[PDB]
């Protein structure tokens, strides 16, 4: 788990020393950055099922062949659409976890570790999830550092997908 | 307002045929004949007194209120004559607590239960300012009495279906017992004394005892206690494609 | 973390003022001091208030006092020591 | 409800016994002080409002938390109610004193009062204090011992009646405890 | 009219029964005590113009502000009105001393006195001051016998309690 | 500001303090004699001396607070959790509040020099602001316990 | 019988040693809590037929299917023995309120009850529902004191957890 | 087996000195808070069967592979054994809450429970979910925040006992982790 707290502890333990002022400043940065990230977590929680449905619709509008081609990997049937909405909800949940936690600790543990194995075996293209994340970045309706903090965890997932 | 059990699980209410004869050019109302008037008075006694087992030595004093009633068919004035008699005051006021008398009036003359503490306070102030007859006159000449019973029917415990508050329904069932249940079981000590002033509700079993026949009464009781916990802050969640969201 | 440090100490400030009409004589001093409990002085107020309560007739009915059961002492059968023991015998109240 | 004459009648009815000359010691003595009881009851009811207004103010005097926000006697609405209840307790103890029997107190007034106060959140100790002050005032007026309020009476002892009314106030105090 | 007879016959009417001896016993109670009760009848009747003024001037002395501009006693004939308005209460205590109960007072002077004394801004403390003046202005041996003074005062402090 | 009115007000209290305390507790007994009845908690010899000591400690602190012109030391030292200690021992709080009000009446009698048992020699002026201040200070200790 | 005395003399007898200070220290608490549990037991003893009647109909109100033929509550002989068994359980609860422990319950009502109720086709949920109804109709001020209600509901929960 | 009182004995016997003064604050606060402790252990003990059944049903209804054919709570024998394992642990946590020290929980329940579940093939992490559900029930039953049943307590604050039983439960969950 990559937090600003645990990396400061890992740097103090690597020297085997006590917590210097370096670690205390690194923790203080988390504390006066957290006030906007907790607002971003509240706001992404409130707009969740609207954003998931809109992101799934945006993926279907950008790639219409996913609703037409037969096969298990596509959302041509009903269970495929249910699993697509489940995956978009998974991505939004990891983004909110990284927001409240304060780093890319949850989604490194839960989403990107061994991600392309699944996309290669299950044959699911990462460009679909990129298109969903671009909609979520464009349509969350935030302002200021709340927007700067939510977008910064969105394009980390975009950068790992690309 | 549907009364899912008013006129199908319960009989129809009893009273005078209709109010058009009250317009009175040659008579005040169709002579219901003396044999459909003695059952009307028997019905009124069973209501305003509420099965008090009144002997005829004690029915030799209600002769004057009766004798005007069969002559001039207003029911409301008949009960106004009854509730001011010594037969009424001896039975419910003489040896009872105050809110006991006040709550028994809601059962007898209005057929419902007191919906709040402020109603009881208003009755208390209205009693203190000069008599109990003012209490009965306020109830009888009330709006609620006009738009429930009127001058035609006996006042009965009507299942409204569309109650202004639910505790009104609970407290209607607790005052109204079963048949062969009277109003001198407790020696005073009204049943809603605590629950009115506190705001909690009543026993589930004693409400279920007063329900009509064939209403699946009493069932559906989880085996842990019945009164809900105000302190509790449970977390209820919904279902989202991505996860479960809790609203606070 | 929450206890008053001096709640069980009975320590109170003593104030002493000196004034003799001249400005060179005026002086105030304040020092903390433990307040002691006088064993002897409470007895007089206790006895006098008990006598006052014993003579008041309207407090006798509005404040009906409680019976106190006597201490256990063995009976010996003879009534001269049962009803008039030497701890009490021949005591009688002066009224002045 | 019952009175002093209806006390002995129901006591003797439990034995199916006639009320003979042996039991009329008590009632005929009850009739002896009949004028005394009447001389006492108007003395009490003659100061009814002042006694209550003094009683609740005395209540408040050593319990200033009742005025405070959240106090049971904070707003005037609450005060108005608590000032009534003085009239009701006092009226019922006057009824009981007049009848010579407390058979009207705990059926009519004190029946179910403790639960009513518990549901409403009325503090018991302060109410007991209010009743006590009223009790003290009761005896002061019966015995013509009030500091002011000189009332003309006939000379004698009303101490028995004082103890009677004190016993009646006692019941009220113990009923809500 | 709250009287000793009107209580018992109204009770009998409510119970729908004939007058029993328990009812007749109360009228016997009247038979004894009218003589004491009506002895004060002359005393109020023939002496009433003296008590009113002794009372009204005491009222105005105890509250001198009431003559100030904007108060109740701001001109002359309002003061005359005040004296009339206590004369009415003396008349009513005489009526009540005659009937035996508080019948006349609580329906002719007390019933509704609240509305008039607030909307016309008349302080009730001024009424009770004047009435309490006459309550202790009485000396029992000289004025009446012993028991007329008790019952006159018992009627006076009735309305004292009712107003206050 | 001015001390010659303040120091006179303190000196009019700290001189006759023991009589104020002994009169306050005897008046508190004088209303209800249940505390000296066997079973009351002023009945024994050890208890009424402790009650005298507590009354004097309360008077000590309020006399210091009148000198200081503030009540912060009064609520730091004395009233820091006194009521629940009286509950845990078991103390009739109404009677101690009554004794506090008796001491409050005696203090404002002594400050105004309107005491009708003893007379101080003073200068000419009005000390009613100090009387209201010490009345507020007595209300602090009267409200801090209940 | 499982109680306060018997546990500590059985422990001292198993160890083979005299009663020490801890044993007597355990009896001081029996002296303390007997003031609450005995006046719980007395109030249960004085009004038991009302409670057994009140809790008996909650069983058939919750489970109305027992009065059907083929079930265990067909005729009046079954309902009378139902009320008798509920009265037995309330008597054992009164006994445990007196002895201070769960001895009379554990040996006269609980041990062996499962084989009887399974063999004789008696549903345990309805033997439980009466005890559950009895617990919820308790107000400490109205029915008993505050600690008496705790002492009563603890044995009721013990019986409920034993039969469930 | 050590309670709160014996813990200071073993701590000061390593010191070799008499214990008084400094070490008595915790013991006198433990005594002064003892009614809340008994009041809390009674509330946990009165609701034991509903707690165990609700915890195991919640663990199954979150992870339905346990009642799957071949799961660890599949047959009736395994389900009865899980209910027994469930609350065997509740019994020992109640012992540790009554004693005020978790030494009885270490010696008789957790000493070797880690590899006992390993040798049995018991999934050691659904047991953690059942333990956490029992913990969440215990804190709500102590603090009277239970939504299904409300109990009768004297008013006051006892979140120290709730944090102590939460401190016992995560220890009982981490011993098998
Ligand atoms: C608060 C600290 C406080 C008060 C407020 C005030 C209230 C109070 N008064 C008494 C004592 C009496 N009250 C009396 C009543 C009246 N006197 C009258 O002249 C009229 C008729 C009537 C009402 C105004 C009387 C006569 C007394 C003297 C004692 C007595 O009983 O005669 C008390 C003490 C209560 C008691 O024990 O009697 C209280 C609390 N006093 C305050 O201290
Ligand atoms: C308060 C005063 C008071 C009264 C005086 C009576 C008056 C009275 N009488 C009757 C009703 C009656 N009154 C009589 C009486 C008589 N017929 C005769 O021929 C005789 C002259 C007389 C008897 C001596 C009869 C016979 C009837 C009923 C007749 C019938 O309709 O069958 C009724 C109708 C009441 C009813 O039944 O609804 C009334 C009000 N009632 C009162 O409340
Ligand atoms: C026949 C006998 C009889 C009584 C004794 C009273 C008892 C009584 N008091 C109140 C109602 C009340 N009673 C009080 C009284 C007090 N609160 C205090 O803290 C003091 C101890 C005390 C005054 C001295 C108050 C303050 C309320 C209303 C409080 C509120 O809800 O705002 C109510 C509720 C009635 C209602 O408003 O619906 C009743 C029944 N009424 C009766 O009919
Ligand atoms: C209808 C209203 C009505 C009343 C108010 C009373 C009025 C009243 N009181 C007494 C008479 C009395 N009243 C008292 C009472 C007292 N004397 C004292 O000095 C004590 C202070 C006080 C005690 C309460 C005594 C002692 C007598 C004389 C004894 C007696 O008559 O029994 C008497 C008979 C003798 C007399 O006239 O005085 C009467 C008529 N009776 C009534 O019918
Ligand atoms: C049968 C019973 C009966 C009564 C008691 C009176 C009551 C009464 N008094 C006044 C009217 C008045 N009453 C007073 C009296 C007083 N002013 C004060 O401040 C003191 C309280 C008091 C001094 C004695 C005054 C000054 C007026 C004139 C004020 C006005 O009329 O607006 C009025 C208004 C109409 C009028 O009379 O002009 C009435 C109804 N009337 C009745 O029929
Ligand atoms: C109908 C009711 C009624 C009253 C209440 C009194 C009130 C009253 N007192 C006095 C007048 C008087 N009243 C008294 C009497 C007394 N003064 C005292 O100091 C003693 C307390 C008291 C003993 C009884 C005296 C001494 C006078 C003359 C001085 C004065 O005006 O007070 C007067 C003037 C005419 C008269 O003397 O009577 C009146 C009306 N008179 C009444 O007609
Ligand atoms: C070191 C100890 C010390 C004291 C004890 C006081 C004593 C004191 N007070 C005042 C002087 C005074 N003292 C008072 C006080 C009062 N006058 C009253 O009428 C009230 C009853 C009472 C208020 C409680 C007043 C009003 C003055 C005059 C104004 C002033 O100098 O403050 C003076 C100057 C003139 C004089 O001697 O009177 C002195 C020395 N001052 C001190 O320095
Ligand atoms: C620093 C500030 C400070 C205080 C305010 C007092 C407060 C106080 N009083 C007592 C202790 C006591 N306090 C009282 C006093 C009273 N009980 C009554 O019934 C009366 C109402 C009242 C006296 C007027 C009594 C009687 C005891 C002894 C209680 C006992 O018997 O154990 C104790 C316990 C320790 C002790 O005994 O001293 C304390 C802390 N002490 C302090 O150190
Ligand atoms: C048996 C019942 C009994 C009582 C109820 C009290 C009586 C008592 N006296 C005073 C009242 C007082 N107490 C004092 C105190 C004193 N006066 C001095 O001159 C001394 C220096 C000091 C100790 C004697 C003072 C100065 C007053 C006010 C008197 C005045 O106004 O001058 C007070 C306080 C205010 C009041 O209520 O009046 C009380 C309660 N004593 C009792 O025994
Ligand atoms: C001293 C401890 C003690 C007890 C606790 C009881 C326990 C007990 N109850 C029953 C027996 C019973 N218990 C019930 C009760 C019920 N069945 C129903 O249909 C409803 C579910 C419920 C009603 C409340 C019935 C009907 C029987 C009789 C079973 C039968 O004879 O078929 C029996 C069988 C013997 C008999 O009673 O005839 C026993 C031993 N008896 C004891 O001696
Ligand atoms: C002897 C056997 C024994 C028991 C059966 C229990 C019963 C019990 N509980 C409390 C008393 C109490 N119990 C609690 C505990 C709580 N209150 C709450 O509001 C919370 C829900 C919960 C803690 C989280 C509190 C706060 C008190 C008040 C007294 C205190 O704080 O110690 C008391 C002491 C006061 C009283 O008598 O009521 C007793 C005997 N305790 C025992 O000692
Ligand atoms: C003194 C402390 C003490 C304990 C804690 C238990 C620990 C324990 N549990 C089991 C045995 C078991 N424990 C479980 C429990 C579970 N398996 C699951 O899948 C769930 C996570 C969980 C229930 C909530 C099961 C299912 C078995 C039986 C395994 C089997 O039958 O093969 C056994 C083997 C003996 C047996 O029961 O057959 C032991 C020693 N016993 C003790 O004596
Ligand atoms: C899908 C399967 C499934 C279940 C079986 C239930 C199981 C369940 N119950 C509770 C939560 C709880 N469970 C209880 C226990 C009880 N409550 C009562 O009313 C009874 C007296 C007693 C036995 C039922 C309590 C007291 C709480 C918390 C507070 C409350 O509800 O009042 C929790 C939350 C635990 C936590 O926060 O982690 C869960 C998962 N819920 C589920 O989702
Ligand atoms: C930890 C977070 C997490 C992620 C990211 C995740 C992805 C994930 N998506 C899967 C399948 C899938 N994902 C999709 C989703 C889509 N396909 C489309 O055509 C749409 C365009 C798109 C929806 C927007 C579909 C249809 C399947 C089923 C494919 C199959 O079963 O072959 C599977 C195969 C297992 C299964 O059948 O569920 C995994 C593991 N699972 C996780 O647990």
């Amino acid at each position: 788990m990559k937090t600003p707290i645990t990396e400061a502890i890992a740097t103090a333990d690597n020297q085997g020393r006590f917590l210097s002022n370096t670690e205390l400043q690194a923790v203080n940065g988390r504390y006066q950055r957290a006030t906007a990230s907790l607002t971003a977590a509240k706001a992404l929680t409130g707009s969740a099922q609207r954003l998931i449905t809109g992101a799934a619709q945006a993926v279907y509008n950008k790639f219409p062949y996913t609703t037409q081609m037969p096969g298990p990997a596509y959302a041509s049937s009903a269970i495929g659409k249910a699993k697509c909405a489940r995956d978009i909800g998974y991505y939004l949940r990891m983004v909110t976890y990284c927001l409240v936690v304060g780093g890319t600790g949850p989604m490194d543990e839960y989403l990107v570790a061994g991600l392309e194995e699944i996309n290669r075996s299950f044959d699911l293209s990462p460009s679909w999830y990129i298109e969903a994340l671009q909609y979520i970045k464009n349509s969350h309706g935030l302002s200021g550092q709340v927007a700067n903090e939510a977008n910064a965890y969105i394009d980390y997932a975009i950068n790992t997908l690309s | 307002a549907f009364s899912s059990i008013q006129n199908v699980l319960t009989d129809a209410p009893l009273g005078t045929p209709s109010a058009m004869g009250f317009l009175d050019e040659r008579t005040e109302k169709p002579l219901m004949g003396p044999s459909e008037m003695d059952e009307l008075v028997y019905a009124v006694y069973k209501q305003v007194f509420g099965n008090a087992h009144i002997m005829e030595s004690e029915r030799a004093e209600l002769r004057d209120a009766e004798s005007l009633f069969r002559y001039l068919r207003d029911v409301r004035e008949f009960v106004r004559a009854l509730a001011k008699s010594n037969a009424y005051t001896s039975r419910f006021l003489q040896g009872n607590q105050q809110y006991r008398f006040f709550e028994l009036n809601f059962k007898h003359l209005l057929g419902r239960g007191p919906r709040s503490l402020e109603e009881m306070a208003s009755h208390s102030a209205l009693y203190a300012e000069g008599g109990f007859e003012a209490v009965i006159d306020a109830i009888l000449d009330s709006d609620e009495y006009a738009q429930e019973f009127g001058s035609t029917v006996v006042p009965y415990c009507r299942f409204k279906g569309e109650y202004p508050t639910n505790e009104e329904f609970n407290r209607m069932l607790v005052l109204k017992g079963a048949n062969s249940t009277s109003d001198k079981a407790g020696k005073g000590r009204s049943k809603l004394c605590y629950s009115i002033a506190a705001g909690c509700s009543q026993n589930w079993l004693s409400m279920s005892k007063a329900l009509p026949f064939g209403t699946e009464k009493g069932t559906g009781f989880n085996l842990i206690s019945s009164s809900r916990n105000p302190a509790a802050r449970p977390r209820i969640g919904t279902k989202i494609p991505g996860g479960v969201v809790f609203s606070s | 973390a929450k206890k008053n440090q001096y709640m069980g100490t009975s320590v109170a400030p003593e104030i002493v003022l000196t004034d003799k009409g001249s400005d060179m004589s005026r002086k105030v001093k304040t020092e903390d001091k433990k307040v002691a409990a006088d064993q002897a002085a409470a007895m007089g107020i206790l006895a006098n208030m008990s006598l006052y309560a014993s003579l008041n007739p309207v407090k006798r009915m509005t404040y009906k006092a409680k019976e106190q059961a006597p201490a256990y002492v063995k009976k010996t059968g003879n009534p001269v020591e049962d009803f008039y023991p030497s701890s009490w015998r021949n005591m009688a109240p002066v009224i002045s | 409800m019952l009175d002093a004459f209806s006390r002995v009648v129901v006591n003797s009815d439990a034995k199916a016994a006639y009320v003979g000359g042996s039991d009329l010691q008590a009632l005929k003595s009850f009739i002896a002080d009949g004028n005394k009881r009447l001389d006492a009851v108007n003395s009490i009811v003659s100061n009814a409002s002042c006694m209550v207004s003094d009683a609740v103010s005395g209540m408040i005097c050593e319990n200033p938390g009742l005025i405070s926000p959240g106090g049971n006697c904070y707003t005037n609405r609450r005060m108005a109610a608590c000032l009534r209840d003085g009239e009701i307790i006092l009226r019922y103890v006057s009824y009981a004193l007049l009848a010579g029997d407390a058979s009207v107190l705990e059926d009519r007034c004190l029946n179910g009062l403790k639960e009513t106060y518990i549901a409403l959140g009325v503090p018991t100790n302060s109410s007991i204090r209010a009743v006590s002050i009223m009790k003290a005032q009761a005896v002061a007026f019966i015995t013509n011992t009030a500091t002011e309020r000189k009332m003309s009476f006939a000379a004698g002892d009303c101490t028995s009646l004082a103890s009677e009314v004190a016993s009646y106030f006692d019941r009220v105090g113990a009923a809500i405890s | 009219m709250k009287s000793v007879i009107t209580t018992v016959v109204s009770a009998a009417d409510a119970a729908g029964r004939f007058p029993s001896n328990s009812d007749l016993e109360s009228i016997q109670g009247n038979i004894q005590r009218s003589a004491a009760r009506l002895e004060a009848a002359e005393k109020l009747a023939g002496n009433h113009e003296a008590v009113v003024k002794e009372a009204g001037d005491a009222c105005f002395a105890k509250y001198a502000y009431l003559k100030n501009p904007g108060e109740a006693g701001e001109n002359q004939e309002k003061i005359n009105k005040c004296y009339r308005d206590v004369d009415h209460y003396m008349r009513l205590v005489n009526y009540c001393l005659v009937v035996g109960g508080t019948g006349p007072l609580d329906e002719w002077g007390i019933a509704g006195a609240r509305e008039v004394y607030r909307t016309l801004n008349l302080p009730t403390s001024a009424y009770v001051a004047s009435i309490a003046y006459t309550r202790d202005r009485l000396c029992v041996p000289r004025d009446m016998s012993a028991q007329a003074g008790v019952e006159f005062s018992a009627y006076l402090d009735y309305l004292i309690n009712a107003l206050s």
